[PDB]
């Protein structure tokens, strides 16, 4: 194989100290790890496929001179993608983030007969079209 | 009666449009109360009644 | 042997021997012309022998569809579940041009019943519901007394001939819709809901009329069906062109000197049908425009196509037209062409259901476009945009309304291009 001589390292991977994040940053967020569900007002599909992690909201006020949203978390925005569940835990372990994880939800396959529909004895039988 | 003895049990729906066309026969035309009482007599929704009214064209809503 | 010219039909092989109505229509004038005839024999005979007898005669649907009907009736010969059985005759009629239907309620009403019957047993239906068109009242009434008739003589209801066979016959009424003549939609206005039609499958034969197993037929499609079994289905094959046998009703209306409803074989010349029984074109065969060769919903053909083509199935085909339901309509070269197709694609537009998309807005569309071409109130570019726009529809449509808005106006364009081309050629010189 290489030619490189390798080390031994079984300590857990953890890049906090190397990072630049504040410390108030790294041990009172909580990331949370999800699919998105699907937006309600649509039918498609296509923004269910992959995990998202976000952070934890916090206090947005009024601008004084405005009214615009004022925030001070420097986190507020960020989203990160990633392709599995065991990924997106990965990477909020090795930066030493507590997260939850939530399972996805796949809508479970449905029994569809448009014959239903006129439904001789069966209470399916729709009464307009 | 004799109308809704045509079908079969359970599906008095059938008796809409010759019942409602009965109506129009006794009155001339269909005002809002006559199909009430069609939707009434064969227990089906006012507005399944609504719906073949404005459908069929034979029907003289004024 | 195999006879190559069709035509000269002789009354002895006329089935509707009553057709204009100068005997009497009542049972007894039915019985001494052959109606009820050993309907007993036929109905014990069962009902694969029946279905047999349809199959051997070549018989295709009169509705406008002309789909085999020994093989489409035999759907129905199977096993019994718990539902019903039923056999709904099509007698709504809506097709422009087409009157052939009426004449048969009112003129032969027996022969309807007792088609009803005899498809009836050879389906396993317990009871035919006729559905006749609400504008036909005093039809229905005849058709009305007529069954009665038969209730009384022991021909219809509980042991039926004497055969032991329980069969009803009821008339339904429908209430202004073209589309309810469409199999599926008639079926939903059965069940008292607006005539839309369904998606198939499933197929009528599995769940029709309440859910049940159900065979829907044209009323000369059935009221063939006891002739064809008493004089068997190898006379019935004897005339037409191979698949394409029979007797067949035609209307010949529109610009011809009498116009008329009249039985000729099929496969009969077009040019020898309007010539021998409707006095010729007006103006001489020379006056001829075109023809709708079934009803509105066939394409039109021109003169040079009318010259030699043969009133069958496949004959018209090969004309890029149709059979449909054989209703002639004939235009003189006096007739604007485009408005009378504008006229067409108006009715469409006002019997569409609106169930599904492309009928319910592409014929709204291609009437906006055609009442355009007819003041000539557009530009040639616009034509080619009204042949997609019509491809669109057809096939894309739940029901074959949208196929028979769009093949009018194909034939059109197909045939008469010039002549809308010359219109917009008009309009824009004239308003430049
Ligand atoms: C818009 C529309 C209207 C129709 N109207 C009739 C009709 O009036 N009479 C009829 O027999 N078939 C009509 N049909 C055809 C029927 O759907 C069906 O094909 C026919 O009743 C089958 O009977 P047959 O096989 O004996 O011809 C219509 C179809 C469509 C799409
Ligand atoms: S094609 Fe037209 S008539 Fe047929 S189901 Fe669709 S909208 Fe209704």
């Amino acid at each position: 194989t290489r030619d490189t001589q390798l080390i031994t390292v079984d300590e857990k991977l953890d890049i906090t100290t190397i990072t630049g994040v504040p410390e108030e940053h790294i041990k009172t967020r909580k990331a949370r790890i999800f699919v998105p569900a699907r937006n309600n007002m649509q039918s498609g599909v296509n923004n269910t496929k992959k995990w998202k992690m976000e952070f934890d909201t916090r206090e947005r006020w009024e601008n004084p001179l405005m009214g615009w949203a004022s925030t001070a978390d420097p986190l507020s925005n960020l989203v990160l993608t990633f392709s599995t569940k065991e990924d997106a835990v990965a990477f909020a372990e090795k930066n030493g983030w507590s997260y939850d994880v939530e399972e996805r939800k796949v809508p479970k396959p449905k029994s569809k007969s448009y014959g239903a529909n006129f439904s001789w004895n069966k209470r399916t039988r729709v009464s307009t079209k | 009666e004799a109308i809704v003895k045509n079908y079969p049990e359970g599906h008095k729906a059938a008796a809409v449009l010759p019942v409602l066309d009965l109506a129009q026969r006794q009155n001339g035309w269909l005002p809002i109360s006559a199909m009430n009482k069609v939707a009434e007599i064969l227990q089906v929704p006012p507005m399944r009644v609504y719906e073949v009214a404005t459908f069929y064209t034979m029907y003289n809503r004024k | 042997p195999k006879k190559t010219s069709f035509g000269s039909l002789k009354d002895e092989d006329r089935i509707f021997t009553n057709l204009y109505g100068r005997h009497d229509w009542r049972l007894k004038g039915a019985q001494s012309r052959g109606d009820w005839y050993k309907t007993k024999e036929i109905l014990l005979k069962g009902p694969d022998w029946i279905l047999g007898e349809v199959k051997t005669s070549g018989l295709r649907g009169r509705g406008g569809a002309g789909f085999p009907t020994g093989l489409k009736w035999s759907f129905m010969n199977k096993p019994s579940d718990g539902r019903p059985k039923y056999l709904v005759v099509n007698a709504d009629e809506g097709e422009p041009g087409t009157c052939k239907d009426r004449e048969i309620i009112r003129h032969d009403p027996h022969k309807l019943v007792e088609g009803c019957l005899v498809g009836g047993r050879a389906m396993g239906a317990r009871a035919a519901y006729i559905y006749i068109r609400g504008e036909f009242y005093n039809e229905a009434s005849n058709l009305q007394v007529a069954i009665r008739e038969a209730y009384e003589a022991g021909l219809i209801g509980k042991n039926a001939c004497g055969s032991g066979y329980d069969f009803d016959v009821f008339v339904v009424r429908g209430a202004g819709a073209y589309i309810c003549g469409e199999e599926t939609a008639l079926i939903e206005s059965i069940e008292g809901k607006q005539g839309k039609p369904r998606l198939k499958p499933p197929f009528p034969a599995d769940v029709g009329v309440f859910g049940c197993p159900t065979t829907v037929a044209n009323v000369e499609t059935v009221a063939v069906s006891p002739t064809i079994c008493r004089r068997g289905g190898a006379w019935f094959a004897s005339f037409g062109r191979e698949r394409n046998s029979g007797t067949k009703l035609f209307n010949i209306s529109g610009h011809v000197n009498n116009p008329c409803t009249v039985e000729e074989e099929m496969s009969v010349p077009l040019k020898e049908l309007i010539e021998k029984h409707a006095g010729g074109v007006t103006g001489g065969w020379d006056n001829l425009l075109a023809v709708i060769p079934g009803g509105s919903s066939t394409p039109l053909i021109p003169k040079s196509v009318c010259e030699t083509v043969l009133m069958d199935f496949d004959a018209l085909i090969q004309a890029q037209t149709g059979l449909g339901t054989a209703a002639v309509i004939v235009m003189d070269r006096s007739t604007d062409i485009v408005k009378a197709i504008a006229r067409l694609i108006e009715f469409y537009k006002h019997e569409s259901c609106g169930q599904c998309t492309p009928c319910r807005e592409g014929v709204d569309w291609m009437n906006k476009v055609m009442a355009r071409f007819v003041r000539g109130d557009a530009r040639p570019a616009e034509i080619d945009s009204l042949w997609e726009i019509s491809k669109q529809i057809e096939g894309h449509t739940i029901c074959a309304l949208g196929d028979g808005a769009a093949w009018p106006v194909q034939g059109l364009i197909r045939h008469f291009r010039p002549e809308l081309e010359e219109r917009m050629q008009q309009f824009a010189q004239q308003h430049q």
